[PDB]
């Protein structure tokens, strides 16, 4: 995600807003995934 | 006879995997974050 970016000041800036934004955007992933698997049950292996 | 079991196994196991998945994708990003977060710290200390 930052590897074509260069190694210059001008860089950093990006550098800067893409932490923000991945910052910004993980937490959703982590709600969207984790507590749709919160529903997960292990009912399967008790019956069989 | 033979009416064993090694069967279900797997399909029980087979839940786990989506999980495990968005789990390690989830701590690489994390992970990511905190790498990227002392460049904009030094880029502070640079700036002054």
């Amino acid at each position: 995600a930052l590897a074509e970016v260069g190694r210059e000041l001008v860089d950093v800036p990006r550098y800067l807003e893409r932490l923000r934004v991945l910052t910004e955007e993980a937490l959703p992933e982590k709600l969207k995934r984790f507590l749709e698997y919160l529903n997960r049950s292990s009912d399967d292996g008790v019956t069989q | 006879d033979d009416r064993s079991a090694f069967e279900r196994a797997a399909e029980v196991a087979s839940s786990f995997d989506d999980l495990t998945d968005i789990h390690r994708e989830l701590e690489t990003a994390r992970k990511q974050q905190r790498s990227l977060q002392p460049v904009a710290d030094g880029w502070e200390r640079y700036r002054a």
